[PDB]
Formats: structure tokens, sequence, C-alpha cells
């Protein structure tokens, strides 16, 4: 099968800027390439077909180019509703294959997160598990580091984090990290700390609490 | 009498696959050696006969069908195949007796900017019968709204063009096909 | 006006079978190329199967011998009969009209198919109590399968809310958090209640979050 490799993976631009997305085929597919747009939580939408023909109701700021193995999709003047994920799909040969997607996120100024730590509830401890939750609210860019510490022993392998989609009002991200312990392993320790490293912080911000309190 | 094979193979124009030509070969002597002894033929598949045993048999009528398709789609000109060409353009029966040959015709049938003379049927509501093919231009009703002869949304022209272009890979280049039927 | 509505998804055990349905509104599925395209959570797009306007059918190599595409003219329905389901096949399944077996111009909203040995379990909801501006939340833990819907004050509180996408923990269950930022001066006054709703288990929980 044809492998469609899209680049770049993530395309961080500001509204009004010019976007250029590339799609390469492992071998030639002539002009038999289509582009799709997908917003989070809803279905893909056809943008162009035939490498350069707009589908029905597609604004002229979308245009496609290329043939053989090289294709580009170009948004000329990015509207705020053009920030989504874009896939390429070939129908030249083999099974029809899709690209792995390019996200066009929104660029903005650096925003540091506000950090919140949450001790497990008393009701939850009654079930034998303890969840220590750490919240990183409204930051940009997306990449951030969350470090768990239990009595200054850096934890690892027992935490899971989760990031939101980019907020359509302030274009920031939020993150929650969850430290999962047994009720026994939780009550044999005192200090639980969440150390956050981000571009918007001069030094890593640490929040903590004492279990005995 | 020499059978008019040169009139079919070395023809100047070829038909579109949806409107492929048939020339009925009758009352002549056919030398199939000049055929299987040629380097031009990228495909020479025979069904029900041996290509070298051809000059030893007789038949009542020989049929020579000819058209142009992509290289990707020559694999459908065979008994028991499916695809937009076998299903909607040219269908061989499963008891087929004859030979299917093809050769690359890029330098003849493709041109810069695209060649839009060669068409194929893209929309048909039913599979073609073996040896039954239609020439129709009626637009295809894809919705429940009748089309009333106006090409629009859910009302599509049944044919597209190959747009053969000399620059594409081999699989997209035009190929001239001749099918010989024996009966 | 035109429409494609998938149905028939849900949770299924490995090795089991499932039948997907897709109702069409203006398109006559018997006159069109129809396709099924699936999308695993957080991965790309993968074509599954197509039925030609003349009856011909084709399948991706990963679902051959297991899936069977069909249609039903009396009800204008596209169907996908999935057998021997693996984990692997967990994805959102879309029906698309296929323009000439080339591209997919009209899609449906999709139906979610989950192939897991785990059992449908409702969520346990715990409070993330607050400690200017403050943050409070609900930890929606150990439910299966997705989706789950969270809202605050019967939907009357939407500004500052972040419901995080669920994470499958090593137990095989889903868990998420829903946080909301509020003024610190509203902690003594306003009542904050998260409205968790888990249809796949017919579970509905209101817990009030208080300091």
């Amino acid at each position: 099968e044809i492998v469609l490799t899209q680049s770049p993976g993530t395309l961080s631009l500001s509204p009004g800027e010019r976007a250029t997305l590339s799609c390469r085929a492992s071998q030639g597919v002539s002009s038999f390439l289509a582009w799709y747009q997908q917003k989070p939580g809803q279905a893909p939408r056809l943008l162009i077909h035939g490498a350069s023909s707009r589908a029905t109701g597609i604004p002229d700021r979308f245009s496609g180019s290329g043939s053989g193995t090289d294709f580009t999709l170009t948004i000329t003047r990015l509207e705020p509703e053009d920030f989504a994920v874009y896939y390429c799909q070939q129908y030249g040969s083999s099974p029809r294959t899709f690209g792995q997607g390019t996200k066009v996120e929104i660029k903005r100024t650096v925003a540091a997160p506000s950090v919140f730590i949450f001790p497990p509830s008393d009701e939850q401890l009654k079930s034998g598990t303890a969840s220590v939750v750490c919240l990183l609210n409204n930051f940009y860019p997306r990449e951030a580091k969350v470090q768990w510490k239990v009595d200054n022993a850096l934890q690892s392998g027992n935490s899971q984090e989760s990031v939101t989609e980019q907020d359509s009002k302030d274009s920031t991200y939020s993150l929650s990290s969850t430290l999962t312990l047994s009720k026994a392993d939780y009550e044999k320790h005192k200090v639980y700390a969440c150390e956050v490293t981000h571009q918007g912080l001069s030094s890593p911000v640490t929040k903590s609490f004492n279990r005995g309190e | 009498n020499l059978c008019p094979f040169g009139e079919v193979f070395n023809a100047t124009r070829f038909a579109s696959v949806y409107a492929w030509n048939r020339k009925r070969i009758s009352n002549c002597v056919a030398d199939y050696s000049v055929l299987y002894n040629s380097a031009s033929f990228s495909t020479f598949k025979c069904y029900g006969v041996s290509p070298t045993k051809l000059n030893d048999l007789c038949f009542t009528n020989v049929y020579a069908d000819s058209f142009v398709i992509r290289g990707d789609e020559v694999r459908q000109i065979a008994p028991g195949q499916t695809g937009k060409i076998a299903d909607y353009n040219y269908k061989l029966p499963d008891d087929f007796t004859g030979c299917v040959i093809a050769w690359n015709s890029n330098n003849l049938d493709s041109k810069v900017g695209g060649n839009y003379n060669y068409l194929y049927r893209l929309f048909r509501k039913s599979n073609l019968k073996p040896f039954e093919r239609d020439i129709s231009t009626e637009i295809y009703q894809a919705g429940s709204t009748p089309c009333n002869g106006v090409e629009g949304f859910n009302c599509y022209f049944p044919l597209q063009s190959y747009g053969f272009q000399p620059t594409n890979g081999v699989g997209y280049q035009p190929y001239r096909v001749v099918v010989l039927s024996f009966e | 006006e035109v429409q494609l509505v998938e149905s028939g998804g849900g949770l299924i055990q490995p090795g089991g079978s499932l039948r997907l349905s897709c109702a069409a509104s203006e398109f006559i599925v018997s006159r069109n190329y129809m396709s099924w395209v699936r999308q695993a959570p957080g991965k790309g797009l993968e074509w599954v199967s197509v039925i030609y306007s003349g009856g011909s059918t084709y399948y991706a190599d990963s679902v051959k011998g297991r899936f069977t595409i069909s249609r039903d003219n009396s009800k204008n329905t596209l169907n996908l009969q999935m057998n021997s389901l693996r984990a692997e096949d967990t994805a959102v399944y879309y029906c698309a009209r296929d323009y000439g077996d080339y591209y997919f111009d009209y899609w449906g909203q999709g139906t979610l198919v989950t192939v897991s040995s785990a059992s449908t379990k409702g969520p346990s909801v715990f409070p993330l109590a607050p400690s200017g501006t403050a943050a409070l939340g609900c930890l929606v833990k150990d439910y299966f399968p997705e989706p789950v819907t969270v809202s605050w004050n019967s939907g009357a509180l939407t500004s500052g809310v972040h419901t995080f996408p669920a994470v499958l923990q090593s137990s095989g269950l889903y868990s998420l958090s829903s946080v909301v930022t509020v003024p610190s001066s509203s902690l003594g006054t306003q009542t904050y209640i998260c409205n968790v709703n888990h249809k796949p288990s017919n579970t509905k929980v209101d817990k009030k979050v208080e300091p």
C-alpha cells in the first residue's frame, strides 16, 4: 500500500497567517488525492478532491497543489474556524490510505499555568484507593512537565496525565495528572508534592500538602 | 485471404472502453504467429487455447474487441474479475475462450494537459451482462429527487475522462487492449 | 437535508459479533458507492469496506473473512456485519457516501464500537475540594465504557469548566476529572454540583463539591 506521510505533525500559527501542509506518497498517485478537515468530537469533512478541486461550499481560501508524490494544502488567510486536523487520502491504487494528520493549532503568547493539588477524598479512601490529582490550568504552549514527589522521593510509573483541546476563547491548554496509590501506601507517607516545569515559569512551581493535616 | 488483424492492432484511433469497438473476423486465414512473436505486448493471456496451438484450429467467427484503459485496470479484462471496468464497461463471461492482449500506448494516447477523449462509465445501477454494453448518456440519479436531465447534485454524468497525462506512473498510463473471442 | 445516521454500536466481548446500521435520507444507498471508515481513539483514519452501486464489495485486508458489507433497499440502509471482533477493532465507525470509489464527500456522525473483555460499570464520583481565584472539581473514576457526560449546576455553570478526556487506567476502566475555576469569594455562597451521567450503565450521580 501507499503510505502517505504528512508534515509537519503540528502547525502552530496565528489567525490570518498562511498555512502550508505537505503530504508525500510512497509512490506516485497522480492527481488522485483528497484533503479532509476534522474538528475534535465530530466527523471529517471533504475539503478538496483531485489534488486541486474544492468540494461543494468550500471557501476559496482553501487550495490544493501537486501531483505524483508531492502535494500541498494551503489556507491563505486563516479564519479562527480553520484550526483543526487535516488529513490527506489517496485513491490512486491499492487500498485507499489516509495520512496520519496535521494539526493546525493556534499560536499565542506564553502563558504560565496556575497549579492546583487535590488530596484524595475521605469517601475514596474508604474504598482502598487514593487519587492525588494535580491541575495545570490555562497555559501555553502545550508541552509541560509534571513531577510527583512523596517525601522528596520522585515518583514514576504510577501517574497518568491528560490534556484538553485548545480552548476557543483564550487558546490555552489545561492538564490533570493523577497519582494512584493504595490506601496503605498512601498512609505511610507525609508530604505529597506536584512540581511543574513550563516555559512560562522562571523556576519550577511546586504545590504540596501534608497528609496528617 | 489474410485476416484483418493489422486493421485492429495498428489502428490510428482506439475506442473508449465504454464504447469499445468490435470487428467481426470471418472467412479468412489468420496467422497468430505475428502476434505472440512481438515485444510490444506487455500482456498476452489466453483462456481455453494455447497461444502457439492457435495456427492449428478453425472457428466459425472470431471477434476482435479493442479499447483503451489504464494499466492498473488490465487485470480486470479476464473471466471472473470485478471492478469498475469489468462491472460497468467491459465484461468477459466466465466460460471465456480466447486471448486478451495489451500494450502501453502512452506516447500515442496521453498528452500534456490531459487527454479527455477516452472515457469510462463510472455510474451504473447494475452489472453488465457478459457481452452486453451500453452507450447511454442519461445522467445518473443518485438521490430520490428526479434529475429531469439536469446535471447537478446527486445527478451525475455517468462518464468520466481518464485525463491521460504522459507524466504519471506506469499504472496510470493508457494501455490499448485487444480481446480475441473464438466461437 | 441529506443525512447519514449510524447505529448499532456499543460494547462487545472479543470474538463476538456486531451489526452496524446507517440510515440514509436523500441518497439511495442502492444507487451509490457506500463505504465504512473507522477511526481508533487518538489515531488516524482507516478505510474498512465498500459496496459498489452494482453490488461489488471490497474489504481492507485487516477485516477480511470477518466483516461483510450489505444493504437493504426497502429501508434504504447500509449495513456492516462484524464477526470475530478483536481489540484492534475498537474505533468510531462512519458510513460515508463514496464518490466513484475515490473519495468520501458526505459522512455520518459515527458510532462507537468498543471490543473489551471488561464489564459495563458505572462511575464512582469523588470531590476535588477547593483549598482571588480557586479551583474545585469532580473525579469521575472507574467507569466503562465511554462516553460519560459531566455538567455543573444542571448546565447553568459553563464558564471556566474543563472536562478532561478520559484515560484508560491499567485496570481497564476509564477515569477523568472535571474542574471549574471560580472566584474565592463564591465558595461560601454558591453551591457547586457536578452532574455525572453514564448512559451505558444507566447511571446518574449528583455530588456537591464543598470545602
